[PDB]
């Protein structure tokens, strides 16, 4: 229960918890869950219409100066209609604390841009615009990062093939590089390594 | 129901597209000369008319305005003399073989759907 | 002494040589098709069959942790040799 | 014969720089 | 009908040519585990894959 | 001392002239590159061979590609290949540039570098040991040495 | 490696170089070494090893 | 074998071409078109490995093959054509190589290729002459084609006889030479160009047409004669060539024999001439207007006008003052019809 | 001092190649060391040994000529070395194979053909594992 | 735990001052620093004399693949097809089929060095220790095709190097 | 003004950037850093792979330091599996984490010198980086992209030969840094090129999330070791550089100090490695020795499983920062509990720096800009991905 096991830090869990109810007090209007795992990792909801007003508050001291948007990590789950799950990782430097505060959005919901508030999201912007289509409040430019020029796709939508539909090559008489239909050789020979028989009864969503 | 991107109802959106067409329609020769396209310029304007036709089934103003957002964003890369001649030619797919919509030929080709 | 194809090129140890009709054979022209001289097949039965008066045995492929996992070959039937599932080499119980 | 390589001794090293005026 | 047919980057050809398959995946006959019958999944219909003239690969 | 023979020895002069002093251009796109530096680090040192890291796509002749070749980057590489004067050569390097490498399946990489420029020798490796690279270049020199444009012209 | 050249070299050096050999000579280490045997591992005891605790 | 996959570089087709003349101008194009379809293509070559290196992109791994061979030997030709199902032929040389007399280029070699193709059981041996092939005292090379046309017509009787006229492309000898005259300065022409007329044929069309010709069972002994969209008179044609080259244009008459002498002065070089006594008459010859022979659209491929193709071919010659200039503004050359 | 070094030079002049041989071995291997000790030179590729030289340079080889009944010096390269000695130059093993000759099993190659990308010998990848569907046999009988 | 860099304040003392101005003029230290580069001229150069000399390599070193045999001369491969399940780039392709003798045997083992990342997983993963990441490293080719190895070429590679490979394994095997 | 694309082609561009400038006479106005010329898109490529398969990807992002990347993965995977490694593995991870740090800082130093045209240190020190690649080769069989650090810990035990030569290796190295001490550190030209260039106020740094020496140069003291001694750093002695001016000269001297600092640490890690497994006891995560798998059944069974479907993380999506020498490093896992990740974003420390460069660009002449890329230790591989 020790040589392999990583010890559970109850203390920080206690402090983060208590601060968690503290914040739960402070912004009832958007804050929801106050998740607190044994990893010492706190988490909190925000409604997307509540993106900016919460985040600004975060930067300003209460007992945690949530300075430096370290990340706007993003996840797409097709099942939920609110398929997008934008996440604000954060770190109050003065208090050496860390927190994860996320949201959700639909394909045509103009979620608020923290560009005015953090500016670090001038690109967390355009990536998460481009890879997805998560339209953003008001940004100086929504021009694509990463993906090419005429490129139409939105990879990381967890949709359409990992190769994509596009596969460019130089061509002769046109004297120029041209995009072409894929035609993969050998093909990504995907292995379904999923295991029937649950190893974790403690979890397990009920059949209901 | 859900809150709109920009335009609400088609006319707030329809206003934006025309702004887009001219934004291309004037820009085209500039592109014809910056990249020295061998295409006759009317072909360019025709393609300009065509890409505005592929989006004919659009009916939600959020879809229209999001399409002109992305289309103006493409215009950004165009006007700033970004891209390359090849990228301009990607719209043409001229290297690719023509597709026979006729079913009989589709029979003759391969297994297909 | 690999069996020779009608085209004259040697067949693979997994026999599969191309048809005389086959255009693909053109690839080998100006070049050399390569096939291994040492078929493992002949070398399987080339070896003398080991025999032990006992009963159940344990082959390891020679070399502790330098070969196949330890394996217990049965010799219930003297009518046949006990070929390894790994080494491929036979065993028997002489008496 | 159990073994592996734990340290055999290891003498002093100087991370400190010297820049003589000479 | 909130179509995102254009909002997606997919070629029109792949949206015209085929229907997809919504279903709930079957349990292994060869195995006891019921565990994958749970959770729905959708998969596109398979197409022809000619062999690679070289090396005999899938193409 | 006859007619054809002089053309042969004369050809030897030019192919020797070129193989004896390649000027590969710096262009590494990934961690293949930090082997390439070690090809030119003193322990190995490519320079004895007369070869040198020139800049620019013109004074340089052979184009040693290195590292991953994404969608976006590729046309630039094409153009650069066009940029260099004859007799340009290219040396593929790294499993990625060999044909998309580790990443061969992605919308990202452009698979085989040979899809863009007519690569002349491939160097397997992820990344190749710098010495393997050096050996690949020795192969490029032997490859030039066996080339004989002048002799063909005489009998053309 | 001549000594006068060593003197003049260390002279310009401001440092002994012979005191910290730069080029790696004879000492190195032997390539061919006697077998490792390796640590036995803490939980290879047979008396108890129920997964309920080590997990 | 038979086709599989969507028609592209990785999809297969049963084609097994042996394109002689791949080293030259047209050959890289026809190889590009066979290769684009994913058909495998043999490429026999004699010039050197380096010369065709640029073709390597055109194929996909196994799709291309390279084979050295002597024209002088027959057996090599036998080896290269063995697995061929189709055998396209493009060997030629306008200026006539010294060591290999022009006669062989359109006589002995095409014939050996034809017989061996017959022994090979080639599904479709194919040969490419020209619209100006009917025997003429002018242009021995043009005269020689007629003999090759017949010998090929006999040794392999069901051979197609392609007759393309003045194909123009980026590397075309015919279009470029006219563009190259600015370096010359003055612009001689045999009694100007008013007496003669031409109907030049675009090359990508000729190539794709060769492909679709391979694809058509119906063609066999058919003597195809490719023709351009438009039948421009030669003088107004040069007018257009510099009209797009934007170079200074100073035409003048010159006697055909007198021009022939200067061409003879230029034939002295082992180095390849820009001008030759073949080229003289091969220019001065008019293009025959033939209706009865099969149409270009029989292959389903539309004719592409030179005006839609010229500026890309000639931008390299136009001066920087003009090198970046709009296309529409040159105004098209006058048509005889 | 310096006279000692000049003596080193004369000593490596006369310590190998005598006169006309030294110029040749020097224009072949640009190194000019005394041929200290000797290797097993199976194909004439002598594997000279020494230690005073700094690490990495203490083992070396002179390849001689026509390996595998083909080619020549002025075309020397890698892959010319045999696999045992190939282990020896890389100093994976302090001990030259001389002292510890390897297993010499029946199926391993003996001449060692080295790399051959050009020339008629040339690897060809190809389809393996025969056929698939076996297309139906046409009747030979009329009617 | 932190340390300031620099920050230190120079002396105003006149000796030290005139010394610094003497650096400002007569450059002094440049030459001192300059002198240092001279020290390199007198050191022995570090180049290995490739290819007549070659760089040191550990026995572990990863390189060209090779299938290898039993001491008996049977191939070690049993087509367990887990090495196919591990190759992170999935270069490997295997069709296991029965032997006429009945043993499991690959009919078309193959791997392309174009997609191999030489992580050398498969050297570890194989239960029968079939495939081995051999010593050889120098094998650049004129063409792409020569990279896409059949089982055949790999077997040949196991033929040329088996003495060597088995030797290195003889050196290494305890660690695994 | 004059619009101008720059790299990749410039040696200064490191084959990656295309930061177009709309230059005036030579003073910059517009100066946008385009990226996605290297974007390998590994985020989806991580998703379809067993967690043991993900491991190479991190050698593939930080080209130079390598072991630290993999350690950045082993920490983040062992968290969800709650697994605590045998100590020897951690002493190793620190040992080669620091030797990777030496390689990384030697890289940044000598290349930054190359853009300043110094030439020589390059050749004076790669002679050393081969000396270290000889070591990763001695422990991994690969000169670089060694996979030797693993989620269970480590592939394999250290060969007996190292423990001496490595000491020998660092017996002399301090002098080799002395040779630089006699160059740029004191040299006149060098100060002018870098003094008072790209100075950054503490707040912009805290806004953009600058980290590492890039904070420590401008005086912010934020650190990922002493604040969170996630491994043996808690036992290790060392001391952290902090800059004053925010001068590149400052950041420089810091990196030189960290190099000294690893000279301090690696001494102690050589001084303190326990005997013990370098792997977890569990065969349900850490695979059996070849000697045991080939007799005992269960060892071979789980062997067969980890090499085919692998260990299964309990379901969860998480994020972990890493003390990369270049800054905070991003490990954003999203795991459904299947060995396949559901998603995995990777924040590169250099991403924020490049986001911040244009703020430092405008109002500076082009040489200032060339100075700036070398200011920030940016290997572009990690940044677009
Ligand atoms: N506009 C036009 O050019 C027209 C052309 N044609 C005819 O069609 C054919 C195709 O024209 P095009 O491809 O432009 O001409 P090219 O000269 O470009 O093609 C001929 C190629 O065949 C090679 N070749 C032929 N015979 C030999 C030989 N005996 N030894 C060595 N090499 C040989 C040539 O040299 P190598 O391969 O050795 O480099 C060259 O590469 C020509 O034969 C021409 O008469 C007809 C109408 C119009
Ligand atoms: S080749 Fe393999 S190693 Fe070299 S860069 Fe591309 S991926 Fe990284
Ligand atoms: S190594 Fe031999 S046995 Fe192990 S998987 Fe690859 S092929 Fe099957
Ligand atoms: S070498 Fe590395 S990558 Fe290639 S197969 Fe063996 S393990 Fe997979």
């Amino acid at each position: 229960t020790r040589p392999t096991v990583r010890p559970r830090n109850d203390v920080a869990h206690k402090q983060l918890s208590a601060f968690g109810e503290y914040v739960a007090e402070i912004l009832p209007k958007y804050v929801q869950q106050v998740q607190v795992s044994c990893f010492n990792e706190l988490e909190v909801c925000i409604h997307p219409d509540g993106v900016i007003p919460v985040l600004t508050f975060l930067r300003d001291h209460t007992n945690a100066q949530f300075k430096s948007l370290v990340d706007l990590t993003a996840v797409d789950v097709p099942t939920r209609q609110n398929r997008f799950e934008i996440v604000y990782n954060l770190l109050s430097l003065r208090f050496n604390s860390r927190i994860r505060v996320k949201t959700y959005t639909d394909e045509l919901t103009p979620i608020e841009s923290a560009v005015s508030v953090f500016k670090a999201a001038n690109w967390y912007e355009r990536e998460i615009w481009d890879m997805f289509g998560v339209f953003f409040a008001n940004h100086p430019d929504l021009r694509r990062i990463l993906t090419d020029y005429g490129f139409e796709g939105h990879p990381f939508r967890k949709d359409f093939p990992l190769s994509g539909y596009v596969e460019l090559r130089y061509d002769d008489e046109v004297k120029r590089v041209v995009a072409e239909p894929v035609e993969l050789a050998q093909e990504f020979r995907k292995f379904d390594l999923n295991s029937p028989w649950e190893a974790f009864p403690v979890y397990r969503q009920p059949p209901e | 129901f859900v809150k709109p991107i920009f335009s609400r109802d088609m006319n707030e959106a329809k206003r934006r597209v025309r702004e887009l067409y001219r934004a291309w329609y004037r820009e085209v020769p500039n592109t014809v000369h910056q990249f020295q396209l061998d295409i006759t310029v009317k072909m360019g304007r025709d393609k300009v008319r065509e890409m505005f036709m592929k989006n004919a089934h659009v009916t939600d103003p959020r879809v229209v305005d999001l399409l002109v957002i992305k289309g103006k964003i493409e215009l950004e890369e165009t006007i700033k003399v970004w891209k390359q001649r090849t990228h301009v030619m990607r719209f043409f797919h001229e290297t690719e073989a023509p597709r026979p919509k006729d079913f009989l030929s589709k029979f003759y080709v391969g297994h297909d759907p | 002494g690999v069996r020779v194809s009608p085209t004259g090129e040697k067949v693979t140890h997994t026999g599969q040589v191309y048809d005389d009709k086959d255009y693909r054979r053109i690839r080998f022209v100006g070049r050399q098709k390569e096939v291994n001289e040492n078929f493992a097949i002949d070398l399987i039965a080339e070896q003398p069959v080991s025999e032990v008066e006992t009963r159940v045995i344990a082959c390891d492929g020679g070399g502790g942790a330098l070969g196949h996992p330890k394996v217990y070959i049965n010799l219930d039937k003297e009518t046949k040799t006990g070929t390894c599932g790994y080494c491929g080499l036979q065993f028997r119980q002489h008496h | 014969k159990q073994d592996m390589p734990p340290p055999g001794g290891y003498g002093p090293i100087d991370y400190k720089r010297n820049l003589p005026r000479r | 009908k909130l179509d995102i047919t254009t909002l997606t980057g997919v070629p029109e050809e792949h949206i015209k040519t085929r229907k997809v398959r919504i279903f709930v995946p079957a349990r292994n006959n060869m195995q006891s585990g019921v565990n994958n019958t749970k959770k729905w999944k959708m998969e596109f219909d398979t197409r022809e894959r000619w062999e690679n003239p070289l090396m005999g690969w899938a193409s | 001392s006859r007619g054809e023979y002089v053309v042969a020895k004369l050809d030897d002069l030019v192919n020797w002239a070129r193989r004896s002093s390649l000027w590969p251009m710096t262009f590494g796109l990934a961690c293949c590159a930090v082997e390439m530096m070690h090809m030119a680090a003193p322990r190995y040192d490519m320079d004895r061979f007369g070869v040198v890291f020139r800049a620019s796509p013109r004074q340089s002749d052979v184009m040693i590609v290195a590292g991953t070749l994404t969608n976006k980057m590729a046309p630039a590489l094409r153009k650069v290949y066009d940029q260099m004067p004859e007799p340009r050569y290219v040396v593929s390097m790294g499993s990625c540039a060999n044909g998309g490498g580790y990443y061969h399946y992605s919308y990202s990489v452009v698979r085989g570098c040979d899809r863009i420029v007519p690569v002349d020798i491939y160097i397997p490796g992820c990344p190749p040991t710098a010495e393997a690279l050096l050996y690949g270049i020795l192969q490029l020199q032997r490859k030039i040495k066996r080339e004989r444009r002048l002799q063909i012209w005489y009998r053309r | 490696a001549t000594r006068l050249i060593q003197r003049l070299r260390n002279w310009a050096s401001g440092h002994d170089l012979q005191g910290k050999l730069q080029l790696r000579y004879q000492e190195i280490s032997k390539r061919t070494q006697p077998p490792p045997k390796l640590p036995v591992g803490p939980s290879h005891k047979l008396s108890n090893n129920y997964y309920c605790t080590r997990d | 074998l038979m086709p599989h996959g969507k028609g592209g570089r990785s999809s297969v087709s049963g084609i097994v071409a042996t394109v002689f003349g791949a080293t030259g101008f047209l050959g890289r194009y026809v190889v590009n078109h066979l290769g684009r379809m994913g058909s495998q293509v043999i490429i026999p070559y004699r010039c050197d490995k380096y010369d065709i290196m640029h073709l390597r992109p055109m194929g996909d791994l196994g799709q291309l093959l390279f084979l050295e061979w002597d024209a002088r030997d027959k057996d090599s030709i036998r080896r290269v054509v063995q697995h061929s199902n189709v055998v396209i032929n493009l060997i030629g040389r306008d200026w006539e190589t010294k060591n290999f007399d022009f006669e062989d280029v359109f006589v002995k070699i095409p014939q050996a290729i034809a017989q061996l193709s017959k022994e090979a059981g080639v599904e479709k041996f194919i040969h490419v002459s020209h619209l100006n092939a009917n025997i003429k005292s002018s242009s021995r090379y043009l005269r020689n084609k007629a003999v090759g046309e017949k010998v090929v017509r006999d040794a392999f009787p069901e051979a197609i006889i392609v007759k393309p006229s003045d194909i123009f492309g980026r590397e075309d000898r015919f279009l470029n030479s006219f563009a190259s005259m600015h370096r010359f300065g003055p612009i001689p022409l045999g009694s100007l160009g008013w007496k003669t007329v031409k109907q030049p044929v675009y090359v990508v069309d000729v190539s794709k047409g060769i492909v679709n010709a391979v694809k058509d069972p119906d063609a066999n002994g058919k003597s195809f004669a490719f023709v351009g969209p438009s039948r421009y008179l030669l003088f107004h044609l040069v007018k257009y060539i510099f009209a797009v080259a934007h170079r200074l244009f100073l035409p003048f008459p010159l006697p055909l024999f007198a021009y022939r002498w200067v061409a003879r002065v230029f034939e002295i070089s082992p180095f390849e001439p820009w001008i030759t006594r073949d080229k003289v008459e091969r220019m001065h010859i008019t293009d025959m207007k033939l209706p009865h022979l099969p149409g270009l659209e029989d292959l389903g491929i539309q004719a592409t006008p030179l005006e839609l193709k010229a500026i890309e071919v000639l931008r390299r010659h136009r001066t920087y003052r003009w090198l970046s200039a709009e296309i529409e503004d040159v105004k098209p050359a006058k048509t005889v019809n | 001092e310096l006279v000692q070094v000049l003596k080193r030079g004369l000593q490596q002049i006369t310590g190998h190649g005598g006169l006309r041989g030294y110029l040749r071995v020097f224009f072949r291997t640009n190194d000019a060391k005394v041929g200290t000790l000797v290797g097993e030179d199976k194909y004439g590729n002598k594997y000279y040994e020494d230690n005073k030289q700094f690490f990495g340079r203490h083992r070396w080889v002179v390849y001689t000529t026509e390996m595998n009944g083909k080619n020549t010096f002025w075309d020397v390269d890698g892959s010319m070395v045999p696999p045992e000695w190939h282990r020896w130059l890389h100093s994976m093993t302090d001990d030259p194979p001389t002292t510890k000759p390897l297993t010499a099993r029946k199926f391993i190659w003996t001449n060692h053909k080295f790399n051959v990308t050009g020339t008629p010998e040339q690897y060809v990848p190809y389809s393996t594992t025969r056929k698939k569907i076996q297309e139906w046999i046409p009747p030979s009988t009329p009617y | 735990t932190y340390k300031y860099v620099n920050m230190q304040d120079p002396e105003m003392d006149m000796k030290s001052v005139t010394d610094r101005a003497a650096r400002t003029l007569l450059w002094t230290e440049l030459f001192r620093g300059l002198g240092m580069t001279l020290s390199y001229l007198f050191r022995e150069p570090a180049t290995i004399n490739y290819p007549f000399e070659k760089g040191p390599l550990s026995p572990r070193f990863r390189g060209e693949h090779a299938l290898r045999r039993y001491p008996s001369g049977e191939e070690r491969c049993i087509a367990c097809k887990l090495c196919e399940a591990i190759c992170p780039a999935q270069a490997i392709t295997i069709e296991a089929e029965p032997r006429a003798d009945g043993s499991r045997r690959t009919t078309r083992y193959d791997i392309d060095m174009t997609k191999c990342i030489y992580c050398g997983f498969c050297q570890e993963a194989c239960p029968v220790d079939a495939i081995v990441e051999g010593p050889n490293f120098e094998f650049s080719t004129e063409t792409h095709e020569e990279l896409l190895y059949n089982k055949e070429k790999l077997l040949n590679n196991g033929d040329k190097w088996e003495a060597e490979i088995a030797a290195n394994i003889q050196a290494d095997y305890l660690y695994r | 003004n004059i619009t101008l694309n720059f790299g990749p082609q410039h040696p200064a561009a490191h084959g990656v950037l295309r930061l177009v400038m709309e230059l005036s006479g030579e003073m910059v106005r517009k100066c946008d850093p385009h990226i996605g010329l290297l974007h390998r898109g590994t985020e989806k490529l991580i998703e379809y792979k067993t967690y043991l398969q993900a491991l190479p990807y991190f050698d593939r992002l930080d080209y130079v330091s390598m072991m630290c990347n993999e350690q950045a993965y082993s920490l983040a995977v062992e968290k969800l599996l709650n697994i605590r490694p045998p100590p020897r593995a951690q002493w190793i991870r620190v040992l080669f984490g620091e030797i990777t740090r030496l390689l990384n800082h030697i890289m940044a130093v000598t290349t930054h010198a190359l853009d300043l045209g110094a030439m020589t240190p390059f050749f004076w020190l790669f002679e050393e980086r081969e000396k270290m690649f000889e070591f990763y080769e001695r422990v991994s069989g690969a000169r670089m992209h060694a996979a030797y650090i693993r989620p269970g810990g480590v592939h394999q035990d250290l060969p007996l030969g190292l423990m001496d030569d490595i000491y020998q290796f660092s017996k002399n190295f301090s002098l080799r840094l002395d040779e630089l001490e006699e160059l740029l550190t004191n040299n006149r030209i060098w100060r002018n090129r870098t003094i008072d260039i790209g100075v950054v106020t503490a707040e912009e740094a805290l806004n953009y999330g600058f980290s590492g020496v890039m904070l420590r140069g401008s005086g912010i003291q934020w650190d990922l070791r002493k604040t969170q001694p996630y491994d043996v750093y808690d036992q290790v002695e060392f001391d952290v550089p902090v800059g004053s001016r925010g001068d590149c000269y400052d950041r420089y001297l810091c990196r030189v100090e960290e190099m000294r600092q690893s000279l301090r640490i690696i001494a102690q890690c050589l001084n303190k490695m326990p005997p013990g497994e370098i792997k977890v006891d569990d065969a349900k995560v850490s695979p059996p020795k070849r000697a045991e798998m080939k007799t005992s059944m269960e060892s071979l069974i789980h062997h067969f499983k980890l090499y085919t479907e692998g260990y299964q993380v309990p379901p969860g999506a998480t994020y972990t920062a890493i003390e990369a020498p270049k800054g905070e490093f991003g490990v954003y896992l999203v795991s459904d509990g299947s060995s396949r990740p559901y998603r995995c974003k990777i924040k590169a420390p250099g991403f924020a720096h490049l986001a911040g460069l244009d703020k430092m660009s405008k109002g500076h002449m082009l040489a200032d800009v060339v100075a700036i890329i070398g200011t920030q230790d940016i290997v572009f591989g990690e940044v677009d991905r």
